[PDB]
């Protein structure tokens, strides 16, 4: 599989710098450009620049010239984007993307494909805080018509984001992971829930896998009916 | 730089509809245009390149047409999983630039929520805080009213709500409402109730529990 896997989300103070990595695998690394594209709150997409990993040459959008540096390490097929003098409106999802060539539109190789999963960089002076994870246990009050609901509450973290999987990715049907809310404390909270047959709460195991990369917090929480 | 203008900014359509999205370049870009789909929580994905060529593996209900300054993305037969934001992109000249995006939302039939309530966990109570969670699962349309009652007293100022994006399979919404209290305030009351009002329900639905049972 061709894939681009980026480093984890980070919070950085205004004026600092951030360095995001993009590990490529499954294709000839020096045979494609690596581009960076970012996505601000308003969900617009903004091209930042490219690096040619064969020659080491780069080209940056005028908006980021003097503030961005793109580099690569061919020996570990990884590209990097470093953005310095961070400001409030640098808070964004940063994507790496593969582009085969810049001179022949007729080929599928020569467009953004594939993309990395994105790295959320939050520019703010506050310190990172890892979440607490609490079970939302199935009970008679969360069982309607043969279906049971259960989940995990992920409370008090900063910055965004947290990711939640269930049973290490094996459980996806019926999962809803809610958008975070901003609490008055300034910390985020979200819940992830799933609906399952009530008939098999005694035999199936339901574990939520919580990841908050900015704090290097990984929590696996088993959710069981309360005795 | 080349400005890309997309229209409409958003469109609501039904499963099975033919949908058209347009993108106008500020100057001629021949066929140097692509269309991307960005599903919720995901990176964009190439659908169409060179104005009209179908990316391998992409469903053929997504098609493109146009040349010069006026381009059209067509979805010939809309599916629930097409809930997404679609972007055009020119590659005629650096800087490569994108349209502002078109948000596609799915109209469907009314669906009543299923309602579930969760008392706080013993683990959280130990920390001194009680979060009570009310879940409204798989409803349509999005308009819903959640009222918290504590010992039949209507609550205000101590809850927050969050709603999901439309589901990729059935186009419904789900919603969580969380009532947050200190452990001391939580232990001062017995009955905790979530009352849900929605167009799909004949009468408001209440889910409740008694603390410690
Ligand atoms: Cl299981
Ligand atoms: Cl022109
Ligand atoms: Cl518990």
């Amino acid at each position: 599989e061709v894939q681009l896997v980026q480093s984890g989300a980070e919070v950085k103070k205004p004026g600092a710098s951030v360095k995001v990595s993009c590990k490529a695998s499954g294709y000839t690394f020096t045979g494609y450009y690596m581009h960076w594209v970012r996505q601000a709150p308003g969900q617009g997409l903004e091209w930042m620049g490219w690096i040619n990993p064969n020659s080491g040459g780069t080209n940056y959008a005028q908006k980021f010239q003097g503030r961005v540096t793109m580099t690569r390490d061919t020996s570990i097929t990884t590209g990097y984007m470093e953005l310095s003098s961070l400001r409030s409106d640098d808070t964004a999802l940063y994507y790496c993307a593969r582009v085969g060539a810049h001179d022949y539109y007729d080929s599928s190789d020569n467009w953004f494909d594939p993309w990395g999963q994105g790295t959320l960089v939050t520019v703010f002076s506050a310190s990172t805080k890892g979440p607490s994870v609490f079970p939302l246990a199935p009970s008679s009050k969360s069982t309607s018509g043969g279906t049971a609901a259960l989940g995990c509450l992920v409370k008090d973290y900063f910055p965004e984001p947290v990711t939640v999987s269930w049973n290490s990715g094996a459980l996806t049907s019926g999962v809803h992971t809610f958008p975070a809310v901003l609490q008055s404390s300034g910390l985020y909270s979200l819940s992830s829930v799933v609906t399952v047959p009530s008939s098999s709460l005694g035999t199936q195991t339901y574990i939520c896998n919580v990841n908050h990369k900015p704090s290097n917090t990984k929590v696996d929480k088993k959710v069981e009916p309360k005795s | 730089d080349i400005q890309m203008t997309q229209s409409p900014s958003s469109v609501s359509a039904s499963v099975g509809d033919r949908l058209t999205i347009t993108c106008r370049a500020s100057q001629g870009i021949s066929s140097w245009l692509a269309w991307y789909q960005q599903k919720p929580g995901k990176a964009p994905k190439l659908l169409i390149y060179a104005a009209s060529s179908l990316q391998s593996g992409v469903p053929s209900r997504f098609s493109g047409s146009g040349s010069g300054t006026d381009f059209t993305l067509t979805i010939s037969s809309l599916q629930p999983e097409d809930f997404a934001t679609y972007y055009c992109q020119q590659a005629n000249s650096f800087p490569w630039t994108f349209g502002q995006g078109t948000k596609v939302e799915i109209k469907r039939t009314v669906a009543a929520p299923s309602v579930f309530i969760f008392p706080p966990s013993d683990e959280q109570l130990k920390s001194g805080t009680a979060s009570v969670v009310c879940l409204l699962n798989n409803f349509y349309p999005r308009e819903a009213k959640v009222q918290w009652k504590v010992d039949n007293a209507l609550q205000s100022g101590n809850s927050q709500e969050s709603v999901t994006e439309q589901d990729s399979k059935d186009s419904t919404y789900s919603l969580s409402s969380t009532l947050t209290l200190s452990k001391a305030d939580y232990e001062k009351h017995k009955v905790y109730a979530c009352e849900v009002t929605h167009q799909g329900l004949s009468s408001p639905v209440t889910k409740s529990f008694n603390r410690g049972e």
